[PDB]
């Protein structure tokens, strides 16, 4: 998790390019054939240039910007299939399994109009997890991953 | 970056230029000055017809890159049917 710094940036550098630069790195750090030599080509010319001109520090940032953007989306959406995971947020974070609450309020009702204590934590997660096989939905992944919290003593 | 920063002077203008050529190249390097920055795009009798072949070219090329990546004149239309 790395940062920006503006008290010591240039000051004919913009901060538009300064967040381009910020975010085409981090998505390799993170990340862990030719789109790599010949944009060292590309940046090693321009520092045989005599005059620092911006018109052209954008032009090489954003074609590198672009490149690795297109390739994140790559992952993004189609290795790792995003869509499935939205799916699955829009299911149970804004209820759009709504079937599947109005079973768990019904279990898991009067275990909480009285104040919490330190043992309802784990009185509703048992009740949720009725809940589930409760509506036929039988399915190892994505179900211990759902973890009902209890904000308690503060 | 077309109406100002450019300026003819009229006096560093050498005797051997007819004052109708200095304004040929005060318009050929605004039309690449101004097709790098703003655009957003990268690219004697033989000393007349350099200039002329010099100014067939670029402004040739302004137009193509102002109607094909911004369409200016399907904007004119379009600016005529609604606003008027």
């Amino acid at each position: 998790q790395f940062s920006l710094r503006v008290e010591i940036l240039p000051s004919y550098i913009p901060v538009r390019v300064a967040e381009k630069i910020l975010f085409v790195g981090e998505s390799v750090q993170m990340f862990e054939k030719n789109q790599e030599d010949t944009f060292a080509a590309e940046l090693h010319r321009l520092k045989q240039q005599p005059l620092f001109s911006l018109v052209d520090f954008e032009q090489v940032v954003d074609r590198i910007r672009s490149t690795v953007a297109e390739h994140l989306w790559k992952l993004m959406v189609e290795e790792s299939d995003l869509l499935g995971q939205l799916k699955i947020i829009k299911d149970f974070y804004l209820l759009g399994r709504g079937e599947l609450f109005q079973a768990f309020i019904d279990t898991a009702q009067h275990m909480l109009k009285t104040p919490p204590t330190a043992v309802t934590e784990h009185d509703v997660n048992v009740a949720f997890q009725q809940s589930a096989h409760k509506v036929l939905l039988d399915d190892d992944n994505l179900l211990p991953l759902l973890h009902l919290t209890i904000e308690y003593h503060g | 970056l077309w109406h100002d920063k450019y300026t003819l002077r009229k006096s560093m203008i050498p005797s051997f230029m007819t004052m109708d050529q200095s304004r040929k190249v005060l318009l050929i390097g605004k039309s690449i000055n101004f097709l790098h920055q703003v655009c957003h795009d990268q690219t004697e009798n033989a000393f007349q017809g350099k200039i002329d072949a010099a100014y067939f070219e670029t402004s040739k090329y302004l137009l193509d890159v102002l109607n094909k990546k911004y369409s200016l004149l399907d904007h004119m239309q379009a600016m005529r049917r609604y606003l008027l």
